């Protein structure tokens, strides 16, 4: 048995709702549980299983059913959404991202040619943006002349917008000058819950 | 939970070594029995390292790998904890925290009183390099508005901070988390949502401020004519 | 009615005032005459629950035994000059003739009983110039004193009684239906040692491993043996010929001059003897952790010498014997082991409150004999691929020495 | 316990055959860290002839020693 199985890995619930997290222990013993905001250190919220720390809102409760460590966060506020981790002794859990539950939003799909400066430099960044969509969970497939490019690209997604409550994703296909020029069409296929079909945006080698 | 005063973020090379420091007030140091340490990889969860006793200096880790690689020292007189890592490797690139475990925790498990500020340690042979900024020339050939941004490529180390129009454009701006390339250099995109009808008539300057190398690059993102 | 108590202790002994040993007089003068012909009254159909880990008796005994040090650091033992920069030379000299970088013969100007009259004399560092003091360095050994654990009996408080569990295998943290009332304790010695338990009690049945949470790798693993292992510690060499006090606040403590066969000190104990006991331990462990899991032992991974090596008191002089060889092995489910040790006098006592410093050893060589009656270990742990479990020498909290005894004792109040 | 250097009987009024009152001078350090001062003291019975032992000094004000009747009552 793995010491801790924290689940789910991601939980999306609306403000005012109650979050219910489960960390399955391989053993018996008292549990501890920490908040961690982006760019911030971990922060003890609940210890000894069901004993919250000083300065922690009462809406944060804890328990355990057998080895199934239970975490309850009632009447969640907009400022109560962050990364959270369980810990049993020197071992940590899998980790959970607590997110705000919204309706499914289709991405605004844009595709951008690399600068001539970069192509002359010897490389190419072929970029496809998913602007303002939800959830961030998406399948973007690069097809260069109808050829799957996977591992030749790097993706970076923003966090849940404080106002829009959505995400944006930058997928940058990394090509050399040679490979770039060797191909013409750089089709970004965007598959997403909100979309009815893979949205295809493309452009010509070195053309706008 | 006043943060434990850690050293500043640092960049070393593969095979190098670094002492990551973390210290605090007397009271907290006297409250805590062991000083523990835990690291997180970029975009990953928590990976526990080990602990060192404030009374005896005794050490123990989650792996013999940490036993050899990581030497935890402490000084009560200076109320400070040191973490020495030798034989730095690529996988050691991560953010590190120290945490204090008070006395008399009983059988309540491992709960910590104070947590550290956080120290980013990067292990890469890559030399100091300013960013190259490439504009995302937007299409003008599907809504009323559209994204356009600058590509802050090939820079090292992190971080890099990107403003727009000298900080006049912050609304509707999506600056993307910096990502490590296989080259060993970092890259970061930063985009802003603007009217699509104003493309090619308005000027879209992004101000890329790369502090590590003190390099300030303004660049315009405009459709090609 | 079985309440408490909680808390107090009443030490005692039959040792006469003719003996001046420090622990003897802590039991003869600082405590009261004991009562020979011990007696127990077993309770009839009564079950008592013990809690060694939150036992106030351990707290009291730990505080008291530490506090007893106050008795020494007051009268004669002082925190005074000199800490003049001592300049150290090579090994001295003729008879040794030894590859020892630990015995540092360093010279300095020692102020005498006279206001401003110095004198070039020698002293000993262990481990240039200096490398001393810079802290609460508590010097002076005084005459007599002498440190060695003496049996101390603790009798029930006025109106209260001592309950003692007679369970051959007691976790010290659960119920005991086999329990008797006893006038005083069997007699608990103020054992001063790390990692190893010297001259403690023995389990009646099998090796008893106890720890508040055996899964919690911050907890110390207390391993009580069911058999003694004789450690005969001997100083191979001799020197520091007695003490030579100089003035009111001045003394020539250390060095001597006679020197001898200078070489690393050690203790003799047949390696197979405690190898047997390690066999017992790993059998207990593997039954606790997987029922068939390989048990690996390892040495210290660092820390202060006091807890890195086996620190213990012998005749007032503190020895720091490296026993890595006693751990470095793995148990899958005539030759003796010889351990390298070092003598200090600088010891960190209390919680970094000060460093006691005695000396000279006086006379020469030394012999101490104590039987190991348990160990203190600490488990590393690891992921699901940990497989074999790793234990390294623990220690750091001498209170554990009292836990190994008081786990079965519990004072009680009756109505 | 600075070495006191002793002279002859001092001086004018005595004028006495007394080898017991030894008037000896020494450098006495004052309340100031390192400021000494040549002053006189008395030995009874060269130079020195003092201390070399647990010499407990100071008489303090008041004190005064004389046996006073003390009554001891039953326990």
């Amino acid at each position: 048995e793995i010491v801790l199985t924290q689940s789910p890995g991601t939980l999306s619930l609306s403000p005012g709702e109650t979050a219910s997290l489960s960390c399955t222990a391989a053993s018996y013993g008292h549990m501890t549980w920490y908040q961690k905001k982006p760019g911030q250190p971990p922060k003890l919220l609940i210890f000894a299983t069901s004993k919250r720390a000083s300065g922690i809102p009462d809406r944060f409760s804890g328990s355990q059913f057998g080895k199934q460590y239970t975490l309850t966060i009632t009447r969640m506020e907009p400022e109560d959404f962050a990364r959270y981790y369980c810990q049993q002794l020197e071992f940590f859990g899998q980790g959970t991202r607590l997110e705000i539950r919204r309706t499914v939003a289709a991405p605004s799909v844009f595709i951008f040619p690399p600068s001539d400066e970069q192509l002359k430099s010897g490389t190419a960044s072929v970029v496809c943006l998913l602007n303002n969509f939800y959830p961030r969970e998406a399948k973007v497939q690069w097809k260069v002349d109808n050829a799957l490019q996977s591992g030749n690209s790097q993706e970076s997604v923003t966090e849940q917008d404080s106002k829009d409550s959505t995400y944006s994703l930058s997928s940058t296909l990394t090509l050399s000058k040679a490979d770039y020029e060797k191909h013409k069409v750089y089709a970004c296929e965007v598959t997403h819950q909100g979309l009815s079909s893979p949205v295809t945006k493309s452009f010509n080698r070195g053309e706008c | 939970q006043v943060q434990l005063v850690q050293s500043g973020s640092g960049v070393k090379k593969p095979g190098a070594s670094v002492r990551v420091s973390c210290w605090t007030s007397e009271d907290i140091f006297e409250r805590t029995e062991l000083i523990h340490w835990v690291r997180q990889a970029p975009g990953q969860g928590l990976e526990w390292i080990g602990w060192v006793k404030t009374v005896t200096g005794a050490v123990n880790f989650g792996s013999p790998d940490f036993r050899q690689r990581v030497s935890l020292t402490r000084d009560r007189d200076l109320f400070t904890a040191h973490m020495d890592i030798r034989g730095l490797t690529q996988g050691d690139t991560a953010t590190y925290f120290c945490a204090r475990q008070k006395f008399y925790t009983g059988g309540q498990g491992w709960y910590f009183d104070l947590w550290g500020r956080g120290t980013l340690i990067v292990v890469s042979s890559a030399s100091t390099k300013g960013p190259s900024v490439f504009p995302l020339a937007p299409s003008s050939k599907s809504g009323g508005t559209a994204a356009l941004g600058c590509l802050v490529k090939d820079y090292f180390p992190e971080p890099v901070t990107v403003s727009w129009n000298s900080g006049a454009l912050t609304s509707g701006v999506h600056t993307f988390p910096a990502v490590l390339q296989s080259s060993g250099l970092y890259s970061l995109s930063s985009v802003v949502t603007v009217p699509s009808s104003s493309l090619g008539t308005q000027t879209y300057i992004c101000n890329v401020n790369h502090k590590p190398s003190n390099t300030k690059v303004d660049k315009k993102v405009e459709p090609k004519s | 009615v079985w309440k408490d108590a909680e808390t107090t202790l009443f030490c005692a002994s039959d040792a006469k005032a003719y003996e001046t040993e420090k622990h003897n007089v802590w039991a003869t003068h600082a405590c009261v005459p004991t009562d020979p012909n011990p007696q127990e009254i077993h309770l009839e159909n009564v079950t008592e629950e013990f809690n060694m880990w939150k036992n106030n008796m351990v707290e009291q005994m730990h505080t008291d035994i530490i506090s007893l040090w106050d008795q020494s650091l007051k009268p004669c033992v002082k925190l005074t000059p000199l800490c003049v920069t001592l300049q150290c030379t090579n090994v001295t000299n003729n008879i040794t003739d030894d590859m020892r970088g630990e015995l540092k013969n360093c010279s300095f100007n020692m102020t005498t009983e006279l206001r401003d009259k110095k004198q070039k004399v020698y002293s000993l560092f262990y481990r240039y110039r200096l490398i001393n003091c810079n802290t609460s360095a508590i010097t002076q050994a005084c005459p007599k004193v002498s440190f060695e654990p003496i049996p101390i009996h603790y009798c029930a408080p006025a109106g209260f009684a001592i309950l003692k569990c007679k369970d051959k295998k007691f976790n010290g943290t659960g119920p005991c239906p086999s329990v008797s009332t006893v006038q005083c304790t069997h007699g608990i010695k103020p054992v001063v040692s790390t990692q190893l338990l010297l001259n403690g009690s023995l389990a009646e049945e099998e090796v008893m491993i106890r720890s508040e949470n055996i899964t919690n790798n911050a907890k110390n693993i207390l391993v009580q043996f069911n058999t003694p292992v004789q450690i005969n510690c001997t100083r191979p060499n001799n020197n520091t010929r007695k003490s030579i006090r100089i003035g009111p606040g001045q003394a020539f403590y250390a060095t001597g001059d006679i020197i001898g066969d200078i070489r690393q000190a050690h203790c003799n104990v047949s390696k197979a003897t405690w190898n047997e006991t390690l066999g017992k331990v790993v059998k207990q462990l593997r039954k606790h952790f997987g029922n068939n899991t390989i048990i690996r032992f390892a040495n210290s991974s660092g820390g202060d010498l006091e807890v890195t090596t086996h620190s213990f008191n012998c005749g007032g002089e503190f020895f720091y014997c490296n026993t890595s060889g006693l751990f470095n092995s793995t148990w899958i489910s005539n030759d003796s082991i010889t351990l390298p040790c070092r003598i200090k006098q600088i010891i960190n006592m209390w919680q970094r409150i000060g460093q006691a410093m005695y000396a000279p050893p006086i006379q020469g060589v030394i012999r101490c004999v104590s039987n190991i009656t348990g160990l203190i270990l600490t488990r590393d742990g690891g992921s699901t691929n940990s497989t074999t479990e790793t234990f390294r020498p623990g220690g750091g909290d001498m209170r554990d020495n009292w836990r190994s005894e008081l786990y079965k004792y519990k004072v009680v109040k009756i109505e």
